[PDB]
């Protein structure tokens, strides 16, 4: 009755009113790309070190 | 989407039938609506008003019926329908509420769509009797170091968390519910604790802290949260901790384990004081409500540990007591006291003295104790109980010419205080727990100073976890510690200390 | 596993305080350890690569 | 996902309003009137069905 005109009215006469995708991207966090592979670089190569470490410390085993 | 949704909600009302009883209201002031009429009303039964608040109907005088209005006075005004709803208070109960934050009547609070629940159950429910309850068995480890030694806390035995206000006493009980995630994540059901927190009085604002804080650490999902806020209406926060009993109820019964902290009780008697002095009931002691001993013990018994002929079931309960400037003489506190069945007794100048969680070792008491502790844990640290009451005996002595005996109690009396601090808002394993202790009770950490005992937690653990993840997982699994265990516990910290 | 490289590791701490030519030698193993015990923690810590296109 | 469900919400709040719109125009209706006579003859339906 009361119930018939309320779904009635509801459903017909108003539904959903304008609300753009574009917009909601403002509110939420976008994708961006994980830059950079972060290649390593080596370290110590050649025997520059080694005359290095066994000329520098001759502190011996005891 | 929305729109289906409402199309469907409009077409799911429907026309109503003759509704039995009806009052008008004779005078509503308080919030203690007094109506005349409602000839059959069924005691403590809920009633609706022509507004749309509940109430329910505590007095039934002899030609009036004095319905306690659930809402805002300014809802209901003098004569206006008052409908029989008919069923006497009762909470949607079910495995569904997991996850859900619902209000007293148990309406959805937290917005995530209506609550799927398996039952309606009342909220005045009897507590279990002599015969249907077994004896407690099964340790509830906390995951605070210093409550799994010092006061263990097993399946179904209440225990209250009394201390002084606003030490961060909810703090205390908060680890708890965080620490159960290690056991409930995993397959055996034998082991999933469901807690249930039940919010009594405290701003909305701090249970949205609280909500966010469990969000946080991915703990919403063995929780479910009562929450009657210091906002809602005097009755709601009266039936707030019995409204969540019932929710307990179905872990209980189902057969699963469950522990439902009641924070804070000593809200829970004020709601009940100004709903008896209201409805001019007779004051009594300290003008708290006079049977309030009464309604505290109804309360807190219905926790339990069911017998195996009763499907081996439980509900561990821990109410949260706020002592008012520590005076446990007072009438709220000592009533509490006696119901319970052991205390935590957090001390306000320990939390000052950097001690966090600030369990004063002297006066808290277990009752149900040795059964339960992991057995692993019982085995080394009975020496961790007897160390610390040397420690505190000889406190004071700390102020000379001190006798080695004396400096010896003294230093490794210090060092384990300083272990025992547990940083808040973060559980600890059990199986770290056990070697954690290990180390002070044989006195490996004595040497090392205070400033860096710190320090040693946190290697000595990342050194189990490289050096011998095997001993860890074997103090885990086998949860007893063998002798062959605890040997090669002893290397281990014998390397550990020696680096 | 990574265990194995260090429990000779650590006995071989132990056996290098027995060396006193040792200035800066404990502070590498000490750090290939520190790196060492951040790469597991960082394996366990691991999400699932990508996001769940059934639930998600 | 937070921000979809808040849409959502919003949605529902909004349409919520637009709703109470319309019941302001429907009980200014003569239908005020001629519903009364649906509601007579439902409660003769019903207590006599009782």
């Amino acid at each position: 009755n009361v119930i018939q005109d309320l779904y009635l009215r509801e459903l017909k006469d108003t539904k959903l009113a304008p609300s753009t995708l574009q917009d909601a991207e403002g509110n939420v966090k976008p994708w961006n790309p994980p830059q950079k592979p972060n290649l390593p670089e080596l370290e110590l190569q050649g025997p520059e070190a080694l005359k290095a470490y066994t000329e520098q410390n001759v502190e011996t085993a005891h | 989407e929305v729109s289906s949704i409402l199309e469907e909600r409009i077409k799911g009302v429907s026309d109503e039938a003759n509704l039995n009883e009806t009052g008008r209201v004779l005078a509503v002031g308080d919030g203690i609506a007094r109506v005349f009429g409602l000839n059959n009303i069924q005691a403590e039964e809920l009633v609706e008003f022509s507004s749309g608040v509940k109430g329910m109907a505590l007095n039934l005088e002899p030609g009036q019926v004095g319905i306690v209005l659930f809402g805002s006075d300014r809802l209901v005004k003098e004569g206006e329908l008052v409908k029989r709803t008919g069923n006497i208070v009762d909470v949607p109960v079910g495995p569904g509420l997991l996850g859900r934050v619902v209000d007293a009547l148990g309406n959805p609070i937290d917005g995530k769509g209506p609550i799927d629940a398996a039952g309606r159950s009342r909220a005045q429910v009897k507590a279990p009797g002599i015969l249907p309850r077994r004896s407690v068995h099964e340790p509830v480890q906390t995951g605070l170091k210093a409550v799994d030694a010092l006061v263990p806390i097993g399946r179904g035995q209440r225990e209250l968390i009394i201390g002084d206000r606003q030490t961060g006493k909810t703090a205390v009980a908060l680890d708890t519910i965080l620490n159960q995630k290690r056991w409930n994540n995993g397959s055996d059901e034998s082991k999933k604790l469901y807690c249930v927190y039940v919010a009594v009085g405290q701003k909305r604002s701090t249970v949205a802290q609280l909500v966010q804080t469990l969000e946080q650490h991915d703990a919403m999902k063995y929780s479910i949260i009562v929450a009657a806020t210091a906002s809602e209406a005097a009755p709601l926060q009266y039936l707030a901790p019995f409204t969540a009993a019932s929710i307990g109820e179905w872990f209980r019964d189902n057969g699963k384990h469950a522990l439902i902290v009641y924070d804070d009780l000593s809200k829970q008697a004020v709601a009940y004081r100004q709903l008896s002095l209201l409805l001019r009931r007779p004051p009594g002691r300290e003008a708290y409500p006079g049977d309030v001993f009464y309604l505290h013990s109804r309360l807190l018994e219905r926790a339990a540990k069911l017998s195996e002929k009763e499907g081996s079931g439980s509900l561990t309960a821990l109410p949260v007591i706020e002592t008012q400037g520590g005076d446990v003489s007072a009438y709220i506190p000592t009533n509490v006291i006696s119901i319970t069945d052991g205390q935590i007794f957090l001390e306000a100048e320990l939390f000052y003295k950097g001690i966090r969680p600030a369990i004063n070792v002297g006066l808290s008491v277990s009752r149900v104790g040795s059964a339960a502790q992991v057995k692993a844990l019982k085995q080394v640290a009975g020496s961790l109980k007897l160390f610390l009451a040397q420690y505190r005996e000889v406190a004071a002595f700390a102020q000379s010419d001190l006798d080695a005996s004396t400096k010896q109690t003294l230093v490794r009396g210090e060092r384990l205080t300083q272990l025992l601090k547990q940083n808040q808002y973060s559980p600890l394993a059990t199986e770290e727990q056990v070697p954690l202790i290990y180390a002070g009770v044989n006195g490996h950490l004595d040497g090392i100073e205070l400033s860096r005992i710190g320090e040693f937690e946190s290697s000595f653990l990342s050194y189990l976890k490289s050096n011998h993840n095997e001993l860890l997982t074997e103090i885990r699994e086998k949860g007893e510690l063998s002798k062959e265990l605890l040997a090669s516990l002893k290397s281990a910290t014998e390397s550990f200390v020696a680096t | 596993a990574k265990s194995a490289a260090n429990k000779l590791d650590w006995a071989k701490v132990i056996s290098s305080l027995r060396i006193t030519g040792s200035t800066a030698t404990q502070l590498s193993s000490f750090k290939k350890r520190n790196d060492e015990a951040r790469r597991q923690l960082l394996e366990l810590q691991s999400q699932p690569t990508e996001v769940d296109f059934s639930h998600y | 996902v937070r921000y979809e469900a808040s849409l959502r919400q919003l949605e529902q709040r909004q349409l919520a309003k637009s709703v109470i719109s319309r019941v302001q125009s429907e009980l200014g209706n003569p239908k005020f009137q001629e519903k009364v006579l649906q509601q007579s003859i439902s409660e003769i339906e019903q207590l006599l069905s009782k």
